[PDB]
Parts: structure tokens; C-alpha cells; sequence
RNA sequence: UGGAGAGUUUGAUCCUGGCUCAGGGUGAACGCUGGCGGCGUGCCUAAGACAUGCAAGUCGUGCGGGCCGCGGGGUUUUACUCCGUGGUCAGCGGCGGACGGGUGAGUAACGCGUGGGUGACCUACCCGGAAGAGGGGGACAACCCGGGGAAACUCGGGCUAAUCCCCCAUGUGGACCCGCCCCUUGGGGUGUGUCCAAAGGGCUUUGCCCGCUUCCGGAUGGGCCCGCGUCCCAUCAGCUAGUUGGUGGGGUAAUGGCCCACCAAGGCGACGACGGGUAGCCGGUCUGAGAGGAUGGCCGGCCACAGGGGCACUGAGACACGGGCCCCACUCCUACGGGAGGCAGCAGUUAGGAAUCUUCCGCAAUGGGCGCAAGCCUGACGGAGCGACGCCGCUUGGAGGAAGAAGCCCUUCGGGGUGUAAACUCCUGAACCCGGGACGAAACCCCCGACGAGGGGACUGACGGUACCGGGGUAAUAGCGCCGGCCAACUCCGUGCCAGCAGCC
């Protein structure tokens, strides 16, 4: 399936994640159909997350399914407030 | 470790007062005083020639030496000055200084590069915010530090912060003997650094 | 759980029912068919069936039932290596002496029970073969009753125990006259007669890995009797003599033939933990167990036997050669490798980088190691580490220590001859009222070699006596052999020629045959006298024709005369390194070239 | 040493059975047809052309014919019914093959 | 052929050890050499200075 | 924003050139040392062979069943069915097994990089649109019976469910022939004919949700094609029968000599052809002032094999690692007739060699496969261990203490030396001790409100009780190479063409 999920970037004990899109085939880290926002749960930076709202949407369009944790991340982002 | 051993032995070694031990290798005894000459079983052996090498290497050498910090690392930063536009000679010289440890001493807090570094690792440091003990940790664009908390109290703290309360530092080192606090300004610059040497000598020495 | 373990050993010797004891009992132990021997135990046990013991576990009942254990030697010999069974007294709580009702016991067994006589462990008589005809069973019992009457037990006496066993699994027993069958009483004659070795119901682990081995996967095997605590690392452990140690992995007890890591250890049984510490290394001397608190643990206990066979490198001419391990390096790796498992072995370093003083137990013992060396692919000569004449101005100042070997006045004149004939000065013959009589003959290392062999052939096993030294002498003035009937040496490499070995054939015996192409120094038979020579032939010459024909003549020739090893080694005397190979066994003189031998002799003065 | 998956296999058994069976089917009848056309029994030849068309697609249904499988199938078919039936004989029940 | 360095030695035919290789002019064909301690071959006994090569751990000066 | 030269061929000189040397770099080994940590890091030879333990299943909202427990009788009991149900085990029926994991043997090729190509294509698990969903039949497992075999497995008989298979309706369509008009190599509308649609399940249920059939479509992933670019030897010259092309023809998702029959015979080459040798291509990486050298694992991407050789069906997708048939070698078992095995997947064994770890805890995080969700699967991963194998940080100590020890080194014996070096005082204060202790995690789920938007609630981390912080708290490892010139570093003694050291001279 065509999905928006994350990848891990950092090192030993440091994992920020790539908010990206690829097909559930390329290793969590495989190439990715495309880059889209980034986020880190350990926090640090006041800027611990940037989930491009737009791309979120566009991509989302045709079938874009997201990790669950994904979906929650993006909605939070505010790409999911049906106002 | 960062070298160790009979060092005023080096006082004699290089000459240019390696009084550097901190006090008496600094007053009436340590090549700087006493048999000033190059030590050894043949120190009083009329020297011979100075291979342009003897030259470059010499300078490069005592240079590195008087600062108590890795030859490797040294060269490293060098490169930095080298791969970071600007007479690497200078840039580096600066970098040399800007080192935490370097500073630990630089500001009277410390009386010798060694005791300095020592304290650094041992605590009683007041990084901009609580503290750090890397007798390395550079000194970001001039920051603040000093006799950290539970330190403003050790007998030697005293010797120092105490006998100190007098003289002034340089044009890049802010000496606040007050609430025992030092603060850096900007890249020290050639001039403001006594310590005789040159630069070229050493960098060319490196060139490959 | 430790108050039910019963580990015992089934002593033996030159005969007659080794195990036999351990095996067969399967009933009990196993599925159906076939084999049922081996039995059990082990690898290459065709010609014989000694050494490599362990263990006798199996949860076989009887029923009775249980006791338990059923987990002790179980050890014959015919030892080889003199003792070895020693590792038995460090666990076993009783012995199973299996004598024969045809003649009784054998001197070979006059040790397995002796070494432990000063015990401690009521032996368990077991008369077998009684299933046949000629073999008084009532008379044998009487004889096996004097084995202690003169040595004590003391509570033996009993010595009851006292069985006879039977071929068709009697076994008696008990004893007489058909057991059952015989797989229902033997069990009782043990349990009800076997107690539960004092074990620590609690505390830490006290398993003394007596023996030890290894597998192409199952790593190293502990092997030993638990004294306290048990048993599932890791949970590191502790070794004796040294730290011992990091931790541990598993432990494969002896459920009968494994292998299977004891689900839970404690003591009593003869478990052998593994994995920890990777079996690195092993020394039936320490005392593994809990983490200190606290050393140490006994015993050693004893291994120093005797005998010594110098080792070297086949630095001869014939290349090149046996397989791929003839140099020193390869050899060394083997030497040390043996100084691990072997308990009755004592490897010593001599002068010649290509020489070694292999100190074993019995004359045959050293053979086991030698025989196993070939099958592995490594030719070596025997013995052969000589001594040094010092010190030094001088004439052989070695030592001299003798020891009688009762006797039984049926050897007083058969043993006094050799000793007296070899300078064996009887410093004193301490006699007694019993019947025997010691005989300390200050003999030197020059007149002691091979002595152990012939000796066992004089007193017939029943005769022990070692030595050491009293003071560095000078060898005196006479030669301590030097053997009779000179050895026939060759005159060059080539091949055996019927026409060459035909001529001088009545001048004694021959070794090789034809076209057998040996080399120089290599012996090819013994001379009819004491003198030595170096004949030759191939050639065999000469061919041929014409003319013409037809008569006649067609000399034949006899063959060995070959063997044994074992039958050729002891044949030497001066310097005839029995060059052996992983498929052959030769024997040459310390100096191949004839004229070369004269260089070292050179006699007076 | 055990792994359920073999199922797969067994299925292959079943399925493959079938599919072949059918494929056979269409092949053979298509042929028979081709023949009728040949002889000149225009009419019946067509009827075949029919049952044909039918089964070809029936295949279409599952994984026996696919994509344009059935496609070529038919194309071939009708072009032929016609050619064969082109020895001057009239597209009798020209059903399967339009005007 | 290669050079048998190291002051003292041994090793008979049946003696392993090894070559870290090293030409050795003054005796053609010595394109390589051994190295004290290799398996078999031991080390320059009663030696002192420079010992890695001519292998021999340092002595406890006792 | 970046290029240093020394040795070396005479009796001394200048030159060409050969060779030597410096420094730089490596998934190195070995010698000798080995204190903490951090992170990258770990078969590059037998791509041989491997005990063993994990490495992919998951759905009763798919279907019948058997065994098991609960409740409930039933029937007086006799009996043993049937219910309801938690379930368990297959059987069957679907969706994953085609990435995820490995390695580079093979491979000189559109295989690869690169840029284009497709009027010759195809993608089920998702979003988009339109139309459909209405009757009839039936199988083989499951089970029981029967039978051969040691086993493997297993052959014959008898009944049954389903979203399985098959027939009949209904077509918004679709497919094909053929027809035309627009195009433009097999793209688009439509006309006459023919052939094809399609399963239920569960619940607050008469509808709410998983799902089902037909077709146009999107995102997507791939397939065939084409430019240029992609290594040495020509003492490898001459190479070519499906081989050059053409007719049609079969196969395939469709091209094509990819396979065929006929037919014409051209087709290829120094702008190196046929052959031989070497070889996973690259993005990229060390190197060098530099164009240029080399290299291209651990990431990542495209490519190929899976003991070696061959094949094909299942199918949306393979000729398919842990799937299946056939031969070679291998290896194991047996009642000898006959059967079972492939770790170039994770850890792990033996052999090889200079050589390369762990048979760890954890699915808490990410991630992936079945699930309506609950969750189930998951040696991908997340760490964890061990290796100076590399890279980064850190330490065994600071400070004062003599014209100056002891001692050993040199000594023209006058003195010189190692040495403030150590001894001493204060000191700081690694290791080690007590207390506390992390993000890391928030989602799937509860409740609200159209189960949707949004909102408030609930739950869960093997790294760790370590990391970290606090208070405690003794001063605590060093060595290895060199020392004639190149090159930086000097003296005593032994030594005396034996012993030896050398890159060169
Ligand atoms: N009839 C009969 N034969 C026996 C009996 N015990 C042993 N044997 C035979 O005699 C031989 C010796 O017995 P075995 O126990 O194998 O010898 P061992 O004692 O194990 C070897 P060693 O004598 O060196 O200790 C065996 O081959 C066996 O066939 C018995 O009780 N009855």
C-alpha cells in the first residue's frame, strides 16, 4: 500500500523520524516516493515537528494511507481539522 | 595522557620559560632560572645545525607543548583554520586560545594550564548555565563561566580567586574577580597574545 | 534429592567382564534392539576395550526401586594408564569387583581395589562367567576373602557384596545358582547395600569436575561429582587453583549416554555442568562451585605413575612423508593437548628439542598413546629419552632406588636374578613372617628402562616397585644393556630382494620382506649373536638369461616375524628410535650410517 | 521441520487442474469450430463460433484468460470463421460476427 | 627463500613459523623473511632494546 | 582559499634516465603494550561443508466440521442429541508468502549510469466516478468405513458447509469481428451482430458497517524499447544457419526470430570485429594543489544466483530462498523395497587462513502481514554483549618542595649528568559508595458529537534503576618506534669482516 509513515534518522539512541511517503515495500528506510515533514519524540528543539500540511493533503488525496501513529501526527499537525 | 613528567625539565628543553609549571619554574629556578640551557646528558654541548626542519618542527613543537592539548587535535583545528578561509595562521592561533581548558587558565582562575585543565575535568566550572568539564570544550563566541557552585569554597579556590583580585586580562578576556566570573568577548587576536612564537614556521612545517 | 544418588564403580583388570557391568543391565535402559554393545564406549575399541571410562547413569530401576545411582565406575584395566581409575574415588561410594568363577581374580585387578583399599568403600564382589562349567564358585569366594584378611577393610568382612553374576543375565548377585533370570536381585544387592553420600541438602554448588571432554558442538563437558549446590547457570561459577571464574552455560549429566543438560542440579549425582565457562579449560584438580565463600576444595589427588618414553622428530631421510604432521610444531601441539585429559600421563621436557620423556603408568599405557598417534597421522620414534652422565669428572652420578614386589616366594629367585645381573644391588631385602619380602635394589635409570615390562612378566602383575635416586654416581664401569642378539641394520635405501635376503637368512631372524625398500640405519631383523652388522641386497641379483635352462632351484623365504610395537620397541637398547607412522612402524639406530656409529664409539679411555 | 503453506501447493493442484481443463476446452472447441467453417457448414460453424466466444470469456472470468487473453482468442476466432466461410457461402447465422 | 632473522634460533624441517616478508639484499632470493614467535620459532632470548620485531615482550626488570 | 622535495651512477663537474625515500589512505594481520566511554564497526579464503535453536502467518464479520470446558436440559433414567457459548485442532475458503533477510560466484550486458521511449502493455491490499448485486445446481477435505506400508506417506468406499466451483436471468459496461468519422504506427465516439458480470458476514439491525460484480480513472509499482557513456591483450582476423532480413505464423500483459514454416540471402568487423583474460555497474568513497589516479562492502540504488544443472503450475505478481517436479554431486535413515535433507537469513559448528563477535533481552519505539477492531505473526528492528577494527572524547593527576639527595650515566676525576624529576606539605579528587531517576509513547482503545470534524478520558518502554542529578568518596595504568646520512635526537662499554643491522647509500 501507498503510505505515509516515518523513517528513523539519527544514530545510537537518537531517532528523529522522516515523515515521508513510500510504498510498504522499501524498508522503513528505503528510498521514499517522497519527503514530507519531520518529527522527534524525545523533543529537544522547540521545533520538534514540521508536518507539511499541504503535501499532507495533496498526497493524501488518492489512497495515501498513513501509519496510524502517522495519521495522529498529521491530524495534530492540523491537516485533519475538518472546520 | 596529556603528557606528564618532569616538565621544568622542558623549562630547560625549549628555553622560552616553560616556567609554565605555574609559579617557581616561573621565579628563581627552572631553566627560566638556573642552568637556563637545553637539559640532558649533553645539554651543555655546544649545539650544531638547525635543519630548516629543526626550525619548523621546533616552533610547531614548543608551541603545541606549552598548551597541554593533543598534537593530533591541534593539527585538526589547524586544518580548520586552513579549510575555513582566513590566514589559518591567525584563525588557528585564536582557536588555540578559545579552548575551554585554554581559558580555564587564561583567566586567572587557574595558575597553570595543567591545574586549569584539571579543575575543568573536576567540575567547578560555570558554563553559560550550570557547567561543563571538558578541558577542551571551546568557548563559543565569548561566554561566561567561573568558580561553579560548591567550588567557591576550596582552599585553592582561595589561593587563586583570592591572591588574584588585582591585575586585568586581555582585550578578549573579561575578568570579573567579583562573583568569581570570567566572560569571553571575541577571537583573541595576534597582538593580545604575548607568548612569543610566529606561525608560518609551524604551518609550513605541516604542509604536505 | 541428593539423598538418593548412588554412584559406584565396577573395578576390573586383565579380565573378564568389564562392562559388561555398566551395559547389559539395560532393561532397564534402552528401547529394544539391537546393540546392546557397544558398550559403550567408545571409539576404536576393537582389539581391546580399556581406558575412556564414564559413566553409567540411566534411570534404570530393577525394579526395587531406586536407591539411587547407579552412577559410578565402571572402569577396567589393564591400566593403562596405571591408575586413571583414581578419578573414581572422588565420587563413587562403592566398588563392583567382578571376578571370574573359573580362576578368580587377576593381578590387573589387584590395583583398582588396592588403590582404594585404605577405604572407605565396601567393595562389591561380583563373580561372573559362572554360567559356564569349569569354574568353582564356592572356592572363589574363599580366595576373594583373603584379599582383605591381609590388608583389612576393615568392615570387609563385607565384602557383601559377594556376587557371581551369569552370562544369561543371572547375575548372582548374591550368588548361585540362576538368579532368575538375573535382572531383579543385583539391583537390591546394591541400593539396600549402598548409602547416600553425605551431600549438602543446601548451600552452594560443590561439583568437582573430576574428568572432562569436548564435542564438535556440545562444547566442553564438565564431568564430576557434585559436593554442594546445584545446578543451573549462568550464573557464573568458580574454578580451583585459580579464579574460576566468569560464568557458565549448561550442563549435560549422565542420563545414560548424554548429552542432556540436567534440568536442575544439586549434588550427590555425578553431573557435569557445561557452557560455563566455555570449557576453558579443564583440570581435574580444582573445585568448581558457587562464587567463592570460599575456597578451596580437594583433592588432587594422584597421577604420578612412572615410565618414560623420550620423543623427537623423524628428522630422518625418508620423505615426506606420513601425512602432514611430523615436524616439532605439529608434535608439540599434540603433547600439550594430552596434558589435559590424561590423568596418569606425565610429559617432561628433555634436552634434544626433538625429544620428550613421556612418563606414563604401565608399560602398555604408553602404547595406547602411541597407537592412537598413528591412526591420527604422526610418525614418531621410541622411546627414547636417555640420561646424562654426570657430574662430571666423573662417571655417571645418577641416583639409585629399588623396591621389592611381593612375593609370594614364587619369584624370589626370578627377580633376584635380573636385579643382581644388572648390578641391581639389593641394598636390603626386608622380609616378613607373612610370606612375601621386599627387595630394594639401588638401580639406576640406565638399568631400570624396560625393566617394568619384563618385571610384570616375572611376578605376573602381582609385583610393584618404583625408585628415584640416592646420589649421582658415574655409571660404574659396566654397561646396563645393551641387549642380546645384535640388531640387523641396512646399508642403504632401496627394496627387499629375495636374492638379497636369501643369502644371510639363517643368521637370525628378519623384519621386512620384499620388495621392501628400506634405508640406512633401519633395522631389518636380529643377528644370531650379539654383534651388529649392516648387510645389503636388492639384488637379489642377478638377471638373467640366456642361457639357458631348465634347472633349477627356487629359494623361498619366511615373512615376519613382524610386529608388534608392543614387540619391537623394547627390542632397542642403545639408540634405535622406533620411527612410527600413521600406517607403519620402523626401527633404526640413533646413527643410520654405519661408519657414523663408530664415531660415537669411540670407547676408551 | 514443519510449515503450513503446503496449502498453496494443494491448491495449485486444484486450481491448476481446473484452469487447464478449461483452457483445453476453449482450445479444442475453437478448433472444432475452425473445422466446421472449413468444411463449409457456415451456419453451424458459426453456432460454434458462439459456444466458443462464450467459453473464451467464461475463461475471461477467472485467471485462465486475462488482460487481452480472451481478446486475441476471439479476434482470431471470428476472423477465421469468416475467412474459412469465404469460399462463397453466406454468413448464415452471422450472429457472433456482426454485419 | 626468506631470511631467518633474530640473533638466536632453531626450527628444523618440521618447524612452522612465518613470514611477514621482507627483501634482504646481500643474498638474492631472500624476498621475504620470518618473524620471531610465529607459532613455532620463539624470540631473541636475553635481548633488551627494540624487541617487537625480533619479537620478545618486555622483561619485568627483575 | 590552493601545488616544499632528500638519496642516488666521477678522482671532483654538468646532464637523461632507473631505481630509493619522505607523507597520505585502508571492513588488515602480527610484534609489543591495554585504563573509561562514546559511536561507526565487525568472512574481505572452503560461494565448502554444517548439530542445533528462532527466522511468516493471520482471519469463525468466510465455511462445515471434530476434541475440550462452562452453562442447559433434555429423556425417569435408559440416552447422547441438540443448544448457547469461551475455545482448541485441523480440514477447507481468502489475503501475505515475489519487500522485508543474503551474498556477488556468475555477469563486458541498455546489466548498469545516464538521459529519453511505449499507435505493441499491467499492477490485487488505497482514493475517484458510474452501473450492477436478481433465480437454479454442485464438489472435495473435515468424519466414518474400508485397505497397502517401518516410515514416509498413503490407495478404494460412503454423506456434508461456505465469501469454492458450475448453470439462468439483469448490463450502466466490457471483449471480438466488422462498419464509419475524428486521428494518427494497436489513440478517440459511435453504428449493425455476438460473448461475459457478480458470494456473503456481523451487529443498537430493517438498516449501520467488512466485503462482491462491470467498466473509465488516479496515485503507484513494474514490463519491452532506444541514444550516449560503462576494463587489459591484436603473438586473439578474419567473424556469421535463425544467422541478415522479408511473408505469414505461435507464444506471451503486448513488442521481437522470443519459438516456427516458407522465402530472399544478406548480416559483422580495426570508428577491433570473432577469441582470450579480467568483472556485480553506480550514487558514491581515499587520493591528489591539480586535470588526473584508485576504488565503489558496512548506507542506498539498479542488477544476478541461490549446493550446481534444468522446468513449470500456481497466478494481479516468480519461474519463486526458508514453495513445487526432474538430473548431478552431497548427506542421513530403513524391515534395502524404499523415504528425508540445502543457514550466499538471525545467533551458532568444523574445515580454510594472517583472518572476522553473540547459539543475548526486548516488539516498549519505527517497521511490515492477516485482523471489522482485540490482537495475532515478525532473530526487519530497537538495543544489548564482545573485538584497538576504526573514528571522537577522557583520564593514572595539580601545586609549591635542593645550587640540588640517594643512586646509576659521563668524568680531561675539577666537575658534568638524569632532576624538581622523585622525597615532603596542601590539594584536587578517577575507580569505587548512598538517594532519587528520564524522554524516550504516543498511538490502535473509553466517552462526547453524524462511529466523521474536533474534543476530554483510559492504557502500555528488555536500554535502566544504568543514563542522568544529587550527596558520598582514595589519588589511581604506560608505552612503543627511533637515535650514520636522507631526519630529529649523544656519550661509556662490549664488540673487532664470527656476530649483525639495511629503504636506500
Ligand atoms: N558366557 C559368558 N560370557 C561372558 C560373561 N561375561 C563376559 N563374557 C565374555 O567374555 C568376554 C569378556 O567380557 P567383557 O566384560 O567384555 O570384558 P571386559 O572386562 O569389559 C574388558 P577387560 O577384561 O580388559 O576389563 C566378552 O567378550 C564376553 O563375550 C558371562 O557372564 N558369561
Amino acid at each position: 500500500m501507498v503510505k505515509i509513515r516515518l523513517a528513523r534518522f539519527g544514530s545510537k539512541h537518537n531517532p528523529h523520524y522522516r515523515i515521508v511517503v513510500t510504498d510498504a515495500r522499501r524498508k522503513r528506510d528505503g528510498k521514499y516516493i517522497e519527503k514530507i515533514g519531520y518529527y522527534d519524540p524525545r523533543k529537544t528543539t522547540p521545533d520538534w515537528l514540521k508536518v507539511d500540511v499541504e503535501r499532507a493533503r495533496y498526497w493524501l488525496s488518492v489512497g495515501a494511507q498513513p501509519t496510524d501513529t502517522a495519521r495522529r501526527l498529521l491530524r495534530q499537525a492540523g491537516v485533519f481539522r475538518q472546520e | 595522557g596529556r603528557y606528564i613528567g618532569p616538565v621544568c625539565r622542558l623549562c630547560r628543553r625549549e628555553g622560552v620559560k616553560l616556567y609554565l609549571k605555574g609559579e617557581r619554574c616561573y621565579s628563581p629556578k627552572c631553566a627560566m632560572e638556573r642552568r637556563p640551557y637545553p637539559p640532558g646528558q649533553h645539554g651543555q654541548k655546544r649545539a650544531r645545525r638547525p635543519s630548516d626542519y629543526a626550525v619548523r618542527l621546533r616552533e610547531k613543537q614548543k608551541l603545541r607543548r606549552i598548551y597541554g592539548i593533543s598534537e593530533r587535535q591541534f593539527r585538526n583545528l589547524f586544518e580548520e583554520a586552513s579549510k575555513k578561509k582566513g590566514v589559518t595562521g591567525s584563525v588557528f592561533l585564536g582557536l588555540l586560545e578559545s579552548r575551554l581548558d585554554n581559558v580555564v587558565y587564561r583567566l586567572g582562575f587557574a595558575v597553570s594550564r595543567r591545574q586549569a585543565r584539571q579543575l575543568v575535568r573536576h567540575g567547578h566550572i560555570t558554563v553559560n548555565g550550570r557547567r561543563v568539564d571538558l578541558p577542551s570544550y571551546r568557548v563559543r563566541p565569548g561566554d561566561e563561566i567561573a568558580v561553579a557552585e560548591k567550588s567557591r569554597n576550596l582552599e585553592l579556590i582561595r589561593q587563586n580567586l583570592e591572591a588574584m583580585k588585582g591585575r586585568k586580562v586581555g582585550p578578549w578576556l573579561s575578568l570579573d574577580v567579583e562573583g568569581m566570573k570570567g566572560k569571553f568577548l571575541r577571537l583573541p587576536d595576534r597582538e593580545d597574545l604575548a607568548l612569543p612564537v610566529n606561525e608560518q614556521l609551524v604551518i609550513e612545517f605541516y604542509s604536505r | 534429592m541428593i539423598e538418593k544418588l548412588r554412584n559406584i564403580a565396577i573395578i576390573a583388570h586383565v579380565d573378564h567382564g568389564k562392562t559388561t557391568l555398566v551395559d547389559k543391565l539395560l532393561q532397564q535402559s534402552g528401547t529394544f534392539d539391537s546393540r546392546a554393545e557397544t558398550q559403550e564406549r567408545v571409539m576404536d575399541s576393537n582389539d581391546l576395550e580399556k581406558e575412556r571410562g564414564i559413566t553409567i547413569l540411566a534411570k534404570n530401576t530393577a525394579a526395587i526401586k531406586w536407591d539411587y545411582r547407579i552412577n559410578i565406575v565402571d572402569t577396567p584395566g589393564h591400566a593403562d594408564f596405571g591408575g586413571e581409575v583414581e578419578r573414581v574415588m572422588s565420587m563413587v561410594d562403592s566398588v563392583l569387583l567382578v571376578v571370574d568363577a573359573f580362576d578368580g581374580p587377576m593381578p590387573q585387578t589387584r590395583f583398582v581395589t588396592k588403590k582404594a583399599f585404605a577405604y572407605g568403600l565396601k567393595p562389591i564382589v561380583v563373580i561372573n562367567k559362572v554360567d559356564r562349567p569349569g569354574a568353582r564358585p564356592d572356592w572363589v569366594v574363599d580366595q576373594v576373602f583373603d584379599l582383605f584378611v591381609n590388608l583389612d577393610a576393615t568392615d570387609e568382612q563385607l565384602d557383601f557384596a559377594i556376587v557371581y553374576a551369569s552370562a544369561l543375565n543371572g547375575i548372582a548377585g548374591l550368588d548361585h545358582e540362576d538368579m532368575a533370570e538375573d535382572m531383579t536381585p543385583l539391583y537390591q544387592a546394591i541400593v539396600d547395600h549402598v548409602p547416600a553420600p553425605d551431600v549438602d541438602l543446601d548451600g552452594p554448588f560443590q561439583m568437582q569436575i573430576s574428568q572432562l571432554d569436548y564435542n564438535s558442538y556440545v562444547g566442553v563437558i564438565g564431568i564430576g561429582r557434585i559436593k554442594r549446590g546445584k545446578v543451573k547457570p549462568n550464573q557464573q561459577v568458580t574454578i580451583i587453583d585459580s579464579e574460576g571464574k566468569t560464568r557458565n552455560a549448561k550442563v549435560g549429566k549422565v542420563l545414560g549416554h548424554l548429552g542432556l543438560e540436567r534440568i536442575e542440579t544439586d549434588l550427590a549425582e555425578a553431573g557435569d555442568i557445561v557452557a560455563i565457562t566455555g570449557l576453558g579449560e579443564l583440570n581435574i584438580s580444582d573445585t568448581v562451585c558457587d562464587t567463592q565463600n570460599v575456597e578451596a576444595l580437594p583433592a588432587l589427588s594422584v597421577d604420578e605413575p612412572t615410565v618414560s618414553m623420550f620423543f623427537c622428530v623423524n628428522t630422518s631421510p625418508f620423505c615426506g612423508k606420513e601425512g602432514k604432521f611430523v615436524t616439532s610444531r605439529q608434535i608439540l601441539d599434540r603433547l600439550n593437548k594430552e596434558l589435559v585429559h590424561n590423568v596418569a600421563l606425565r610429559v617432561e621436557e628433555t634436552e634434544d628439542a626433538d625429544a620428550f620423556r613421556v612418563s606414563g603408568r604401565g608399560e602398555l599405557h604408553l602404547s595406547v598413546l602411541i597407537e592412537n598417534m598413528r591412526r591420527e597421522g604422526f610418525e614418531l620414534a621410541v622411546s627414547r629419552p636417555k640420561v646424562i652422565f654426570r657430574e662430571i669428572d666423573g662417571r655417571k652420578q645418577e641416583p639409585y632406588e629399588n623396591v621389592t614386589l611381593d612375593v609370594e616366594e614364587q619369584h624370589q629367585g626370578s627377580v633376584m636374578q635380573a636385579l643382581g645381573e644388572r648390578k641391581g644391588d639389593l641394598k636390603n631385602m626386608n622380609p616378613d613372617g607373612k610370606g612375601r619380602v621386599r627387595l630394594d635394589y639401588v638401580i639406576p635409570s640406565r638399568g631400570l628402562i624396560g625393566f617394568r615390562s619384563e618385571f610384570m612378566t616375572m611376578t605376573s602383575g602381582t609385583g610393584l616397585l618404583y625408585s628415584t635416586f640416592s646420589h649421582y654416581d658415574d655409571v660404574r664401569p659396566g654397561e646396563v644393556g645393551q641387549r642380546q642378539n645384535g640388531v640387523l641394520i641396512s646399508n642403504g635405501q632401496g627394496k627387499a630382494v629375495a636374492f638379497a635376503l636369501f643369502g644371510l637368512q639363517d643368521r637370525g631372524k628378519l623384519f621386512l620382506g620384499h620388495g621392501a625398500e628400506v634405508y640406512e640405519g633401519q633395522i631389518i631383523g636380529i643377528h644370531s649373536r650379539s654383534n651388529d652388522l649392516t648387510v645389503n641386497c636388492l639384488t637379489g641379483k642377478k638377471l638373467t638369461n640366456m642361457r639357458a635352462s631348465g634347472a633349477d632351484e627356487a629359494v623361498v623365504l619366511v615373512p615376519p616375524i613382524r610386529m608388534t610395537l608392543e614387540q619391537a620397541l623394547e627390542f632397542i637398547d642403545d639408540d634405535e628410535l622406533v620411527e612410527v607412522t600413521p600406517t607403519s612402524i620402523r626401527i633404526r639406530k640413533r646413527h643410520l650410517t654405519e661408519n657414523d656409529r663408530r664415531r660415537a664409539n669411540r670407547a676408551p679411555k | 521441520r514443519n510449515l503450513s503453506a503446503l496449502k498453496r501447493h494443494r491448491q495449485s493442484l486444484k486450481r491448476r487442474l481446473r484452469n487447464k481443463a478449461k483452457k483445453s476446452a476453449i482450445k479444442t472447441l475453437s478448433k472444432k469450430a475452425i473445422q466446421l467453417a472449413q468444411e463449409g457448414k457456415a451456419e453451424e460453424a458459426l453456432k460454434i463460433m458462439r459456444k466458443a466466444e462464450s467459453l473464451i470469456d467464461k475463461a475471461a472470468k477467472g485467471s485462465t484468460l486475462h488482460k487481452n487473453a480472451a481478446a486475441r482468442r476471439k479476434s482470431r476466432l471470428m476472423r477465421k470463421v469468416r475467412q474459412l466461410l469465404e469460399a462463397a457461402g453466406a454468413p448464415l447465422i452471422g450472429g457472433g460476427l456482426s454485419a | 627463500t626468506a631470511y631467518i632473522p633474530g640473533e638466536g634460533h632453531n626450527l628444523q624441517e618440521h618447524s612452522v613459523v612465518l613470514i611477514r616478508g621482507g627483501r634482504v639484499k646481500d643474498l638474492p632470493g631472500v624476498r621475504y623473511h620470518i618473524v620471531r614467535g610465529v607459532y613455532d620459532a620463539a624470540g631473541v632470548k636475553d635481548r633488551k632494546k627494540s624487541r617487537s620485531k625480533y619479537g620478545t615482550k618486555k622483561p619485568k626488570e627483575a
